[PDB]
DNA sequence: TCCTCCTCCTCCTCCTCCTCCTCCTCC
DNA sequence: GGAGGAGGAGGAGGAGGAGGAGGAGGA
C-alpha cells in the first residue's frame, strides 16, 4: 500500500 | 512534468479503458506512448482496435519523432545533476549524479554503496542553487540496511530540518524479486502526484543471487532482471528522476567483477566502482560512462555522510 | 541520387495512388521497384491490376537486370568509405566504414560502441577529400546514451563549427521495438529531401531483449527483427547511406557471442568485435566481412573522440 | 514528426 | 549444346507462336519439350490443339525415352566437374562441383559460403585441362555481398587476365523474391547465346525469410520456393550448367539446421555443411549426396580465394 | 535488360 | 603459487479451384 | 392436326520457424 504520509506531496526542506 | 493519463479521456478514450490502463501500471500519457502495441494487447479489456486508437491518440500528445542534435544539446544542458556531497567526487562526475538515467555503484563490502545512497537521498532535496534536485526521494531497500539516523546526520551538515527531510523519503523494503518489481508499479503512481527527484534501489541485484539458484535458473534470472532494469529506464523517461542502483560483486577464480552479467552492464549508463582506500577513505572510479573519461577520485565516509577526504 | 516517387505520375500513375504509396513508406521510385508485388497488394486502394502497372512502370526507370562484373567493379570503385577517425583502424577496414551496406559493432560494455558511433556521426560530414561522406547523419538511439558534447569534442579535433555539426545530426530516441521500426519509415522521407550519408541504430537489438521475453516469444522476436534489418538494407540501396548498427553480447554458459542469433549474423555484411585493451585502448577485430581479411587493430577512446592509440 | 531544423538541408560544416 | 527454339519453325510451327513461346520463358527446344502440357495451355495465344502439336514436334527433336544404364554411364563419365580451388576439398567431392545438378552450401555466418562462390565464379573459366568449365559465370546475388576484388585475387592465383575474367561474370542483384525468379527467365535467354558453365544464387533463401513473415504465410513461401528450385533444375537440364545455391541456417531450440524446410532438402542433390574451424580454416562436410560418402574435409579462406589449409 | 557487355560471348581468359 | 566445476527454458496459421449427363404416345 | 415432360451428382491436402543466459575464492 501507501503510507498516509508517503502519499503527501513534496515539501521544500525548511532551514534550521 | 509528465502529463497524467486522465488527459486521454479528452481525446476520445473511454474512461473505463483509462481505468483498465491504470490497473496495468500506466499512469502518464508517456507511459502509454512509450509502451509497445504488444503490452496493451496483453491487457484484458483491450483489443487490437482499442490499442491502435490508444497509441495513436497518445502519440499526438508527446513528441516521438526526429529532432536535431542542436535542439537536443539545448534540452540536455538544462538537466539536473544532484551533488554527491563531495567536491572531489562531483568533479569526477562533472556535476554530479545525472537525472534521467540509470547509475550503478558496485563494489566489495563496506565500500560505501549504502552510504552514498543515504547522502544522495538527502542532497536530492536541496535547492538547485546548492546543487540538488528540489524533490522527494524514493529508497527501495532489498537488504534491511536503511538507517534514518544517517539521513539526519547529513541534514545537519547542510542545515536542514531533520524532521522535514525524513518526510521526503518514501522508504520501501523489498523482500523478494517479485516484490521488488511490484514496488515499481506502485512507484509510478506516487511520482505522478508528488515530485520525486531520485530513485534508489539498493541493492538492485541482492535478491537475484538467492531467489534464482544455480545455472539451471540462470536464463530466467536475467530475463526477470532485464524487465526490472527496463522498468527503471521507463521511470527515468516518464518522470526524469535519477535512478541510482547498487550492485554486489563476485570473485573470478580463473579480481572482482560485478554480478548481473551483461544484462546489467548494458542497461546502466554510468558505473562507479568503489574500492577501499585507507582508514575511512574510499576510491570511486568511472567504470563506464557515455561521456565521462575513465578516472578515479578519492572520497571518504564521515560522521556527517559522504564527504571529501577530511585529511 | 534516388529518383523521387513523383516521377511515377509522369509515366501513367494516378496521383492519388502515389499518395496511397507515400502513405505506405515508399518515397522513391527505387523503393517501389525493389518492392515485391505482395507488398503493394497489401495496400488498401491498390489492386493486382494497379500493382502490376506500378511495378512495370517503375522497373523502366531503374535498372533491375544483369550487368558485368567489369561494369560493377567500376561502379563500386567510386563508393564512399567514411573514416573512423583512426589511421590504425581505417587500415584494418581498408578505407573505412563502407556505404551502401550494413555494418555491425558488437562487444561487452564500455568497449566503445557508442563512442565509435559518435565519431562516425561527425566524420561523415567531412569533405570526401578528408575521408568523409559530405552528408548529414541520422542517429537512432534506443538507450538514451546520445551525448552531443561528444560530437563537439570531435568537431574541435577536425576543426569544424561545432554549432554547424550539431545541425546535421537528426537524433531520434526509440522507446520500444515498434517505435524503432516506425522511425525508419519517417527516415525514408527525410533522406529524399536532404542528403544523409550515415544511418546509426545504437543499439539495434537492445529493445529486443526485453520486449520479447522468454523462448515462448522467440519466434516472433526474430521475425520482427528480420523485418527491421531488411528495412535497413532497403535504405542502404535506396539512398546509398552507411548503416552502422551496434549489438549487445551474451555469455555462453556451456565466451561472449553477440545476440540476435542467425537473423542478424547473416543480414550484416561487416561485423566488428570490440574488446577491452588496457587503460583507454580497445581492440577491434574483423569478425565477418565479404572482402576484408580476419585481422585485429588497436584503437583508443580519447577526449576528442575515437583515435589512434595515443601512446 | 520532423523538427523545424531536421527538415533543413545539409550544410557543409564551416571551419573554426 | 541445346537447340534453339527457332528450330521449331522448320518443323511446322507458326513463327508467331515461337514468339509467343519466347515471351513465356522458353528459348530452347528442350525447354518446350520438358514442359508439361499444362504450362503451354496457360499461354494466351496457345490452345490445346497447338500445344499438342508443339509438344509432339519438339519431342521428335530431343530424346525423351528409355535407354540403358550402360549408355547413361558412358554419357555421365564425360560430365564436367569444376574445381573448388582446394585439393583437399576436391578429393572430398571426387572431382569438384558437378555440373547438371543443384549443389547447396549452407552454414552459419563467416563459414565461407560467399567465398566459395567467388572462387567457383573464377575457376569455372579455366580450361578443362586445369579443372574448370571453359564457360562464363552467372552470379545472382540476393545480399549485396558480391565483391569483384575477390575475383581478381583468385585470377592472380591461376594467372588469368583479371580484366578478362571480370568480363565473364554476369552479375545481377535480386531485391525481392519475385525479382529473384524474374532473373531466371532472363537467365535462360543469355545462356542460349553465350556459353555459361556455372549459375550461382547466393543466397537462394535469404529473401524468403523476410518477404514471407510468419506461419500464416508459410505455405505460400514454400510453394514459391519450390517453383524457384524447380526452375533452376530446368536450367541444369537445358544447358548443363552447375547450379550452386547457398543457404542460411536457423537454430533449433528444443543445433543448427538449414532453412528452406523439406522443399529445399529434396530438391538439392548435394548439400555441403560448412563449419568454422580455427583461425582461417573451415570444415566442409558432405551433408547429402547420391554418390559421395559422408565425410569431412578441411579447407581455408586465403587472400587468394578458397584454398587448402595453408598451415 | 542485358548489358552491352553481358550480351558478349565467352572469352577464354588469357594468361598473365 | 598454485588449484574447476556447475542447466535449464515454448510458442507461432493461413491457403481454391474443379462438368458432364436423354429418353418418353397417344386421340 | 393436336399436345410437353422430368434433375442428378462431390473431390481433394500443403507447409516449418526461431536462441537465451554466468556464477564462485582458497590457503
Ligand atoms: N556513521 C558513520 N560514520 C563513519 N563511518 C561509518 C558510519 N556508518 C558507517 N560507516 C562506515 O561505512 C562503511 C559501511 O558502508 P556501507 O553501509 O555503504 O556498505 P555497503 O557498501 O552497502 O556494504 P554491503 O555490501 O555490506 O551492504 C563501513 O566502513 C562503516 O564502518
Ligand atoms: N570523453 C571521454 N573521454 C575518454 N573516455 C571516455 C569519454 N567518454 C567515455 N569514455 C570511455 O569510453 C567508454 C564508454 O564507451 P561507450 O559509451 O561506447 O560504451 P558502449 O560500448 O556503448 O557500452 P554499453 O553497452 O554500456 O552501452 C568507457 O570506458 C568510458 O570511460
Ligand atoms: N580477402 C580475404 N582474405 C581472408 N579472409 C577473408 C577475406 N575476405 C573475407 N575473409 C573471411 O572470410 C569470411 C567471410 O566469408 P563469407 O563472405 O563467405 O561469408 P558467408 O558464409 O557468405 O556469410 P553470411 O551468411 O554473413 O553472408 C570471414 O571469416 C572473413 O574474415
Ligand atoms: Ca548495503
Ligand atoms: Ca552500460
Ligand atoms: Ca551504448
Ligand atoms: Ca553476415
Ligand atoms: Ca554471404
Ligand atoms: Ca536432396
Amino acid at each position: 500500500f501507501v503510507s498516509p504520509a508517503a502519499q503527501k506531496a513534496f515539501q521544500p526542506p525548511r532551514s534550521c | 512534468g509528465p502529463q497524467p493519463i486522465s488527459r486521454l479521456e479528452q481525446c476520445g478514450i473511454n474512461a473505463n479503458d483509462v481505468k483498465k490502463l491504470e490497473e496495468a501500471g500506466f499512469h502518464t500519457v508517456e507511459a502509454v506512448a512509450y509502451a509497445p502495441k504488444k503490452e496493451l494487447i496483453n491487457i484484458k479489456g483491450i483489443s487490437e482496435a482499442k490499442a491502435d486508437k490508444i497509441l495513436a491518440e497518445a502519440a499526438k500528445l508527446v513528441p516521438m519523432g526526429f529532432t536535431t542534435a542542436t535542439e537536443f544539446h539545448q534540452r540536455r544542458s538544462e538537466i539536473i545533476q544532484i551533488t554527491t556531497g563531495s567536491k572531489e567526487l562531483d568533479k569526477l562526475l562533472q556535476g554530479g549524479i545525472e537525472t534521467g538515467s540509470i547509475t550503478e555503484m558496485f563494489g566489495e563490502f563496506r565500500t560505501g554503496k549504502t552510504q552514498i545512497c543515504h547522502t544522495l537521498a538527502v542532497t536530492c532535496q536541496l535547492p538547485i542553487d546548492r546543487g540538488g534536485g528540489e524533490g522527494k526521494a524514493m529508497y527501495i531497500d532489498t537488504e534491511g540496511t536503511f538507517r534514518p539516523e544517517r539521513l539526519l546526520a547529513v541534514a545537519e551538515r547542510y542545515g536542514l530540518s531533520g524532521s522535514d527531510v525524513l518526510d521526503n523519503v518514501a522508504y520501501a523494503r523489498a523482500f523478494n524479486t517479485d516484490h521488488q518489481t511490484q514496488l515499481l508499479y506502485q512507484a509510478s503512481a506516487m511520482m505522478v502526484e508528488s515530485r520525486y527527484a531520485l530513485l534508489i534501489v539498493d541493492s538492485a541485484t541482492a535478491l537475484y543471487r538467492t531467489d534464482y539458484s544455480g545455472r539451471g535458473e540462470l536464463s530466467a534470472r536475467q530475463m526477470h532482471l532485464a524487465r526490472f532494469l527496463r522498468m527503471l529506464l521507463r521511470l527515468a523517461d516518464e518522470f526524469g528522476v535519477a535512478v541510482v542502483i547498487t550492485n554486489q560483486v563476485v570473485a573470478q577464480v580463473d579480481p572482482k567483477k560485478p554480478i548481473g552479467g551483461n544484462i546489467i552492464a548494458h542497461a546502466s549508463t554510468t558505473r562507479l566502482y568503489l574500492r577501499k582506500g585507507r582508514g575511512e577513505t574510499r576510491i570511486c572510479k568511472i567504470y563506464d560512462s557515455p561521456c565521462l573519461p575513465e578516472a578515479e577520485a578519492m572520497f571518504a565516509i564521515n560522521a556527517d555522510g559522504v564527504g571529501d577526504a577530511k585529511d
